[PDB]
RNA sequence: GAUGUGUGCU
């Protein structure tokens, strides 16, 4: 992580060398510099939120007792839950390397091909979804708006939880 | 009369369950025949329900208990 | 307390006059002056033209061969006519005129129970040697401003917005009075400017009547 | 009523399964008494009746016949809203 | 002042206080005739010398 | 003014907050210690010079001005090969 | 035909039924707030001054959009979540968003200010009410320097 | 020269006179700037901009209210106002904004009947503009469908 | 006129054409609300066919923006004019000098928050004096096409209507020039062989000032036409 | 055209007595302010009453001093006397005495009666004492006048507040008759100093205003 | 109804 040259760093080097808290601290302090210069007050919770959503994928280093590929870029939550159920048994989990994608690649690379198709590059998404024979579980806020049911966010939260526990 | 819903939110401490409880109660007063638990001052059903939630004498548990009690009463009278 | 009385009415012109009220206790000059100013500006009873029937005219967006003005400009000049009908509260004046020249308000064949207070008031100019207007101007009494688009039939009757109000400007001034052995007594000079169709003394007496009649709630 | 949306390719047998007919003549409404053609991009037979609960040939006009395929032009008397689903 | 009313007395006193502040600032701003003229933008006596 | 209620969209009230002030942003030496207190050198790698003072030999070094209480009050970046005054 | 009875019937279907008021670029969420309606004569949607900051709405000619919450849960949401009273802090930072501005503050500034001489600069008042009784009568200047007795 | 011309009238050279309050009769305790400004009446009239709609005609292919004021049309609850309703948490206002007072043709008349029946309750369905999307995707060679 | 101008009003309001400007100097011979007649100075008359020249002013007619463009004479009978000086004023000019608005007496002061952000507090005398009142004409159209089941004619025979509706239409079916109509009234009667009459749009008042019929050839006429 | 919407007191909603709040409607357009401001200008500064005009304390002859053992300063005893609301009978001016001693509050109930001179607030505190030897005594000259008369205009002098209305403040808002577009609705909020009731001082002010309009009223 | 053009307003 120490500098072998000089210049501005890219927050993937920061990510994979100095960690994840280093890159959140970097992105937060930088966008907050840009705002604070103009006298805009924005609490940091919000920038930490968008950063969290920029760290969702995770490449795999070694499979282990799991069933992911080698260089497959799986989501971080799938890895977390799979390894947490493996360590519940006696097996040994999988080691991963966090990724960091911009807000435009972390949206097209989410788990629902209806969110992605309604965001951007519709043809490019429906093609890959069609050949991969994908399947959308209807779970975000935008798919429940497109379809026409309650968003799972406010009062729709109570509704959707009742409906999910009914199965 | 009603302007602010702060007290009703303090009673049902979520402000998202407040909406659902008060909506259940107001649809009781409006579609159903049930009458207000508090003297209405020419308020609509929603404000009456919110004002009941504020004076304490209704919430989700109370509503569910009343509903179960009256269901059992109707079933008993059904013979 | 003392009481004010109308001690002088200096009618300086045919339109604007100055009434005087004295003596007025301290701090009452402004109370009475401004109550009377607001009541005079708002609620005095006047007469105003309301409907006009020019002979060969169908609508107000047309012209008449011979007159130098649209029918709309004629309607505005009529809307500014100062008349003082005396017994009724609705009369129909009949203007008939032919030949080159202006058409002042004097060319209105008005009755006994009607008084045109400004006979030089132009209405429209006839510019042809054989051109003649014959209109039926319906004057009536009212209050305030009542537009044509808010009241309540043939395709002849044109409607003009009626501004039933004689006073145009009211000012009032409060200055100490000369009572033989007393000071701190005021005097209220109400300098009003009507359009001619009302009397200063009658204006002040109506204003005070309306004020006291509102106070009669208690 | 439904809990997921599945996308996939479409097999020719499945595309025939969706279809309610076959389109073989490249002609829309006949620029005349404005009725759809026999087997054009509009067709009362394939896609559905043009007027609600009425055949195209004019042999049935009421709800009482609902469901009977006509014999002259084979336009099953039914709703007209099925021309946006078939 | 509004932000400290909100934290000491809650939300309802603040929603009532904000309207009072509004009406009573409007009243006493109108009641003051606080206009703007040309003799209010006063040029310094030292602008010529500095320039 | 309380902890966040379970079940409420923070990912939307976050992006709205980070994106509403968008229309307000544009689109188109020596270390002068300022206050009273002590000095600390983060990651010191230095040596005393023949001039009697210290010279620093590590690029990541930081100079912290600490208040007399113990809290950090100022922080500057000191380059490679910079002679100190104290 | 707008008979004289489809009023107050209307003044009663309107009593405690909020309506949403949206301004064209809804940049953040304070750009939709639900107000209780007051029926006015005219064709302009009169809009309280203290919500203009949130809306980012001057009155130089911009337009708003009323929506009507029909169902009953939508009215209790427009009242318990969106009512312009429930939104006196900004969700972007803990800063207030009902901030008086630009005339409410020139008024409160001209009032609460001192001039070193005035109509009555010595007198010792006996409370705020006497201060008002004196200003209104023209016996003291709004900028005088008095000794009030406040509790 | 402006001040010289004010003196040539008989007006105060400061351009500011002492105005009185019209409704309380007392001075504005400052001289105010009174003069004559040439005002224009821009033709953004208000009775050309006021519009309201409860129910009117609805479009043809996507059964939504029509647009604009000539067609008795409704305001566009845009894509950015959906995020302002999602932010608040108002999940019922949003559902009725995109189902009942908008596409869903079968549950859009049940709501009219409920409303003029003393009931305020929606039996919502599927927006007939999602079925248009399904048909336009299924009319490419792409089998898109709903599971169970 | 503007009391505080710039001197560029007498150029802008003359070089834009709205105004009826003299071609050859002379003496005004006859001034009507809708025509001016200039008897040309013989110093500017041609050898043959000396005569005069006539300016037909454009009375209340409709502009593209549905407003009134309407010339009115600013000269008087028996009065000399020279070349290139206005004889009639156009829309929003005053004595041949651009005038876009009115001069009203402003007071710069806060007034109880009625001019809060950028608002304006207008007196009631500004609307009593009808000084910002504008005029706006709007043409409504009604075309009679030959549909199937036979063409559509403009007769007044309208089924399922009260007599209050057909009260304003004349015998030919079209409205009377001068009829103060309001929202919903019938302006033209057109019949669909099974009714697509032309009606006043919602909330637009008016007074019918000009009915105007066109016809192709072989269609004989109607008395109105 | 001489018939106006004549109002009537819709309600006289009274907060704790001497804090009434009247509302009268539907008052004609723009009459809200004529009536409200006429009544306000009369109630405030032109309305009769008695009030402590001056006062002499035995052991002090200057406003900036201090009598020993008295908690307050004379500058605050004069304030405590300004608020002494008092009713006097047919006499125009009378004098009262406040001889007292002992640790405790000196309240208005400790003044010599003097017959018909009545104190509305016997709980009104005038000064506190701090010693069993501390004895205070004062001669308060109460007097009848009109309105408010400061002391700078006029043996320590007290700003004499002759009139009862402590705070009058009207507020006109919009109200509608069956169809008429926008009328007024006068909402008056009066407090008095106990020596008179509000719903009676409003009527006294209206009487004062009406009697001025009797030389030139039409009697219609 | 679709599209385009243009103007304008935020
Ligand atoms: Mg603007
Ligand atoms: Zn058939």
């Amino acid at each position: 992580g120490d500098v072998i040259s000089d210049g501005p760093e890219a927050p993937h080097d920061i990510l994979r060398l100095r960690g994840v808290h280093a890159v959140t601290r970097y992105i937060v302090n930088e966008v907050q510099d840009v705002y604070r210069l103009q006298g805009v007050k924005i609490n940091d919770k919000h920038i930490e939120v968008i950063v969290r959503q920029m760290l969702r994928k995770a490449t795999i280093v070694n499979a282990g007792s799991s069933d992911f590929l080698e260089g497959e870029q799986v989501e971080y939550s799938r890895v977390k839950i799979a390894n947490r159920e493996l360590e519940a048994n006696g097996k040994v989990g999988a080691t991963y390397s966090r990724d960091l994608l911009g807000i435009t690649k972390a949206s097209l690379a989410t788990e629902s091909f209806i969110s992605a198709a309604s965001f951007q590059e519709t043809t490019r998404v429906l093609t890959e979804a069609a050949v991969a024979g994908k399947r959308d579980e209807l779970r975000g806020l935008k798919e429940n708006v497109i379809v026409g049911r309650l968003i799972p966010a406010g009062t729709g939260y109570a509704y959707h939880q009742d409906r999910m526990r009914r199965r | 009369a009603r302007v602010t819903v702060q007290d009703a939110v303090e009673k049902i401490g979520n402000r998202f369950d407040l909406v659902l409880v008060a909506a259940r109660r107001a649809r009781q007063m409006q579609v159903g025949g049930k009458d207000p638990l508090v003297p209405e001052e020419n308020d609509k059903t929603t404000v009456i329900a919110l004002r009941e939630i504020e004076e304490g004498l209704i919430n989700n548990q109370i509503l569910d208990v009343r509903e179960r009690q009256e269901q059992q009463e109707q079933e008993a009278a059904e013979l | 307390f003392l009481k004010p009385r109308l001690v002088d009415i200096e009618q300086v012109s045919s339109t604007h006059a100055k009434v005087t009220l004295e003596p007025l206790e301290r701090g009452f000059g402004h109370t009475l002056g401004n109550a009377l100013r607001r009541i005079l500006l708002s609620s005095m009873p006047g007469c105003a033209v309301t409907e006009v029937e020019i002979d060969g005219v169908l609508h107000e967006y047309s012209t008449k061969e011979g007159v130098q003005e649209d029918i709309l400009e004629i309607l505005l000049n009529l809307k500014g006519l100062a008349v003082r009908v005396q017994g009724k509260d609705e009369v129909i004046l009949t203007l008939n005129k032919s030949g080159i020249g202006p058409v002042t308000a004097a060319d209105i064949t008005h009755d006994g129970d009607v008084e045109i207070v400004k006979p030089q008031h132009v209405i429209c100019h006839l510019t042809d040697e054989n051109a003649s207007i014959s209109m039926r101007i319906k004057v009536q009494r009212g209050r305030g401003y009542v537009p044509a688009s808010t009241r309540i039939r043939p395709i002849g009757r044109l409607l003009v917005d009626a501004c039933y109000s004689p006073v145009e400007r009211i000012a009032y001034n409060v200055e100490a009075a000369r009572v033989e052995q007393r000071t701190d007594l005021d005097k209220l000079v109400i300098e009003m400017e009507t359009n001619g169709t009302i009397d200063p003394e009658e204006a002040i007496r109506r204003a005070a009547t309306i004020l006291a009649e509102q106070l009669e709630a208690f | 009523e439904f809990d997921a949306i599945k996308i996939a390719l479409a097999s020719p047998d499945m595309i025939r399964s969706w279809s309610f007919g076959e389109v073989k003549k490249p002609e829309t409404i006949n620029y005349r008494t404005f009725k759809p053609e026999r087997d054009g991009l509009f067709c009362a037979r394939i896609f559905g009746p043009v007027k609600d609960y009425e055949c195209l040939c004019g042999k049935y006009k009421r709800l009482k016949h609902r469901g009977v395929i006509c014999e002259k032009c084979g336009v099953e008397v039914t709703q007209t809203k099925v021309r946006r689903e078939r | 002042m509004l932000n400290t009313c909100y934290r000491i007395l809650g939300l309802k006193p603040t929603v009532i206080f904000a309207d009072q502040i509004m009406y009573t600032g409007f009243a006493y701003a109108a009641r003051s005739g606080a206009s703007v003229g040309i003799d209010d933008m006063v040029i310094p006596e030292k602008k010529h010398e500095i320039i | 003014g309380h902890i966040i209620n379970k079940g409420e969209a923070i990912g939307v009230i976050a992006a709205q907050s980070i994106g509403e002030p968008g229309t307000q942003l544009t689109m188109r030496s020596s270390i002068q210690v300022k206050n009273k207190g002590s000095i600390k050198l983060s990651n010191v790698k230095s040596v005393v010079n023949s001039s009697g003072k210290l010279v620093i030999t590590s690029r990541n070094t930081e100079l912290k001005l600490i208040d007399e209480f113990g809290r950090t009050k100022e922080s500057y970046k000191v380059p490679y090969g910079a002679v100190l005054a104290k | 035909r707008e008979e004289a009875v489809v009023w107050d019937i209307l003044d009663e279907v309107i009593r405690e039924h909020p309506v949403l008021l949206n301004r064209a670029p809804t940049l953040h969420r304070l750009g939709i707030q639900a107000f209780e309606p007051v029926l006015i004569e005219g064709k302009a949607i009169q809009l309280h001054p203290l919500v203009c900051a949130a809306y980012n709405a001057d009155f130089d000619g911009d337009q708003m959009a009323v929506h009507v919450p029909l169902t009953l849960e939508a009215q209790l949401e427009a009242r318990a979540l969106m009512m312009s009273t429930n939104n006196i802090l900004s969700p972007a930072n803990g800063e207030p968003i009902i901030v008086p501005s630009q005339d409410v503050v020139l008024g409160l500034y001209y009032m609460t200010r001192d001039c070193v001489n005035a109509k009555g600069e010595g007198m010792v008042l006996t409370g705020p009410k006497e201060a008002e009784r004196l200003y209104r009568s023209g016996l003291a200047s709004l900028h005088a320097r008095v000794k009030v007795r406040i509790t | 020269e402006i001040k010289e011309l004010l003196k040539l009238g008989d007006l105060p050279t400061s351009g500011q006179i002492r105005l009185y309050d019209g409704r309380t009769g007392e001075q504005f305790e400052r001289p105010v700037t009174v003069g004559y400004m040439y005002m224009l009446k821009l033709n953004h009239l208000v009775d050309d901009k006021m519009h309201a709609r409860s129910t009117g005609s609805y479009s043809l292919v996507t059964q939504q209210p029509l647009g604009g004021k000539a067609q008795f049309g409704g305001q566009r609850f845009g894509e950015m106002e959906v995020w302002a309703l999602e932010a608040y948490g108002a999940a019922y206002t949003l559902q009725e904004m995109l189902t009942v007072k908008s596409d869903d043709v079968n549950g859009r008349t049940k709501m009219y009947k409920n409303i003029v029946d003393g009931n305020h309750q929606m039996e919502p369905g599927m927006p007939e503009s999602f079925n248009v999307l399904l048909k336009e995707i299924r009319s490419l060679g792409i089998n898109i469908e709903l599971e169970d | 006129k503007p009391l505080v101008g710039t001197g560029m009003e007498r150029a802008v309001a003359v070089d834009s054409g709205v105004t009826a400007v003299a071609k050859r100097g002379g003496v005004v011979q006859y001034v009507d609300a809708s025509r001016i007649v200039i008897k040309v100075n013989e110093d500017e008359m041609y050898p043959g066919e000396a005569g005069i020249d006539i300016y037909n002013l454009t009375k209340y007619t409709r502009s593209n923006q549905n407003t009134c463009i309407n010339q009115m004479p600013c000269v008087s009978l028996g009065e000399p004019v020279e070349r290139g000086d206005v004889l009639a004023d156009g829309p929003s000019t005053d004595l041949g000098e651009l005038a876009l608005g009115q001069n009203m007496r402003v007071a710069f002061m806060p007034w109880n928050g009625y001019n809060f952000e950028d608002s304006i507090l207008v007196s009631e005398r500004v609307v009593q004096e009808d000084r910002f009142t504008t005029i706006h004409i709007q043409e409504l159209a009604c075309v009679s096409r030959d549909t199937k089941l036979g063409p559509e004619e403009i007769t007044a025979d309208i089924p399922n209507v009260g007599e209050a509706a057909l009260s304003k239409l004349d015998e030919s079916g079209i409205v009377y020039i001068g009829a103060e109509v309001t929202g919903g009234d019938i302006l033209v009667g057109k019949v669909t062989p099974k009714d697509s009459s032309l009606r006043v749009p919602n909330g637009v008042s008016g007074t019918v000032i000009d009915v105007q019929v066109f016809t192709r050839d072989g269609v004989e006429k109607d008395k109105r036409a």
